[PDB]
């Protein structure tokens, strides 16, 4: 059996944009109403700061590139001045059938795959992976640089029956570990429902309310857009915040990223943490890729050691694959 | 026989780079796609010093002056 | 007497370009005033994780290139943060009379064509191709993606006359199945209705109205515009969705592929559902030639042994006949 020349996999656990708005700690009961927090614009003048060539290491050269203007516009988004803390709102779908490819053109492969991911379900369920995932969710991940340096956080998940909620969670994002993963009553059951959510056996709709207090107009962090700052009239602002309609927020991407910082056993230590579950698992704003493919747990050859040749790998790079399938991506030559 | 030596950028932009690569005492920059090596582009070079010297005279900032780099390359160069 | 070489079998069943609009549930039975779902911005930094080669192709060169991230710029449409529903609404002409084309060459092959198509009129008017059609208009094969995740999908069919309404039907899109036909007496009278459109007993106009919850702010998937991108003009940007007059739309194209999953005998295969209806019949996202021209079982060979040996296999590749000329394209090279 040779694998398919096109694979592909819809996405599980697909998030939305997050709406952030601001007001104050202790009135976060009724926070149905806050102001969404605004993309202002100022100006800032800058300096000389990288590394010299050592080529242009003159006096007169750097006299004159200090007398030089480096005045810039730039994007910041803060807190209004009596509001202290941050709401952040989102949905998330559980999907769920999270081995059936959305494109193939091998109809053996396909079925192979099919009872490869099958037999992973009946060794044993989506439980550690939603445990993993229930973790995310229960801690602030998604708060990416608004978590560092905050008072206190604190995180409500609510899943959505109807119209109506049916079952409510409160948890404490500080006390709840960023290292390890643990056990808890309310992060099991949570783990449950998107168990069950995986497998098909139900329909999971949560909302997720995160809230951070910080200070009184500090700067929030919503995600940043590329601009290319290419020869058009005098410059433009060089630094561009993702926004909607009168709110900034933090792209859907970003969250999903930050709910599957999962894997533990890429082959280089863990002294470092959990990475996000990648092919080719990079983490690259470190400019490292972990888990290369001159070793022998690059996701591509776990998937085609074990669904064409039949052999199974350890059982925390079973959990691995599955992650990679519920993922998604674009798979095959 | 081309030795490689470094991407131009840090970044890549729509999965498409400029690879540098040194063609015995020259010097080339192929505007490739990363994922399957289709050039689509090549411009001979002989010092890295009037390389970057050519690159860093180039209007933008980053990723706009890389797009103006491979915009540049990607035409046919005139006879 | 041979048959014609230039044949033009025409447009039959036509949808409009489905708009999408959104609200909340339950207050969808007054509205036809939802603002429309447009397409926004917004940027992508990702790694890359496709298949990577291990000849001709350098150590350093894939640290370099896996380690470094790609910033590419895509489109997406959402539903607004308080708006959980997404609306679709489109038309649909049912024009009457799909047998005989309008371009021809031999004059005998024409009216012998309007004698075996007048023989299909006398003796059973459109019942199990109406029942097929009515069906999935019964279900959301329309929302290709939006179906899937939906809690309750709703399909509420009109009929035209004048400035004035005939029939409101109302189809729970979740209750009627997906694979196994079946007939009930609201899709018996739409079957009956559209079977009197369909064999020129007249002029049937409908407009079709769905409703589906997925949740507030989540991604709607309107169809995508295509570009050609041949080597050179790479481009800054991908993902370039389709719009109309500041709205989402879907193409006709798709959603009227989306109508013609008619045919369950097709050779390969007949318990994976139906496929997609044409000549050469086979779906494009799997790749497997499906009806094998080799085989008798094509439209073009078996039109050819149906017009002039004047012999029949059983009747159901003669509803694939049927279905092939109601569906309309070419007949010869």
């Amino acid at each position: 059996l040779s694998t398919a020349s096109v694979l592909a996999f819809e996405r599980k656990l697909d998030p939305s944009d997050a709406l952030m708005s601001a007001g104050a700690w202790a009135q976060r009961d009724a926070s149905q109403e806050w102001p969404a927090v605004t993309v202002r614009e100022k100006s800032v003048r800058g300096t000389i700061s990288n590394r010299l060539k050592t080529k242009d290491r003159d006096p007169a050269k750097l006299d004159a590139s200090i007398q030089s203007p480096n005045l810039q516009t730039v994007d910041v988004a803060n807190l209004p001045s009596d509001a202290d803390t941050l709401k952040v709102r989102f949905t998330l779908r559980v999907l769920g059938g999270a081995g059936t490819p959305s494109a193939c053109n091998d109809a053996a492969y396909r079925d192979k795959l099919l009872q490869t991911v099958a037999t992973y379900v009946n060794d044993q369920g989506f439980a550690e992976l939603a445990r993993r995932y229930a973790h995310n969710l229960a801690n602030a991940r998604f708060l990416w640089r608004n978590r560092v340096g905050a008072e206190a956080v604190e995180v409500r998940i609510n899943h959505i029956r109807q119209g109506e909620v049916a079952r409510a969670w409160r948890f404490d994002a500080l006390a709840i570990g960023l290292r390890d993963f643990k056990a808890d009553a309310e992060l099991d059951a949570l783990a449950e429902l998107i168990a069950s959510g995986l497998s098909g056996s139900g329909h999971v709709l949560l909302e997720v309310v995160a809230f951070a207090r910080i200070g009184d107009g500090q700067e929030v962090f919503p995600s940043q857009e590329l601009i290319l700052d290419k020869g058009d009239k005098k410059g433009q602002k060089s630094k561009t915040l993702y926004s909607v309609r009168d709110a900034a927020a933090i792209h859907s991407q970003k969250i999903g990223n930050a709910l599957r910082t999962i894997d533990t056993w890429y082959p280089d230590e863990d002294g470092l943490g959990p990475i996000a579950v990648e092919p080719y698992g990079s983490v690259t704003s470190q400019g490292k890729a972990y888990r290369q493919p001159k070793q022998k747990l690059d996701f591509y050859t776990l998937l085609d050691n074990w669904v064409l040749r039949d052999e199974a790998p350890a059982v925390e790079q079973q959990h691995y694959v599955i992650a990679n399938l519920i993922r998604g991506g674009v798979f095959g030559e | 026989s081309m030795k490689f030596i470094k991407y131009l950028s840090t970044a890549h932009l729509n999965y498409m780079n400029i690879a540098v690569y040194e063609n015995g005492s020259k010097i080339k920059a192929r505007v490739e796609n990363v994922v399957n090596g289709k050039s689509v582009g090549a411009r001979d070079f002989d010092s890295t010093e009037q390389l970057e010297s050519w690159f860093y005279g180039l209007p933008g900032s980053g990723l706009g002056r890389i797009e103006n780099a491979m915009n540049e390359i990607s035409r046919r160069e005139n006879p």
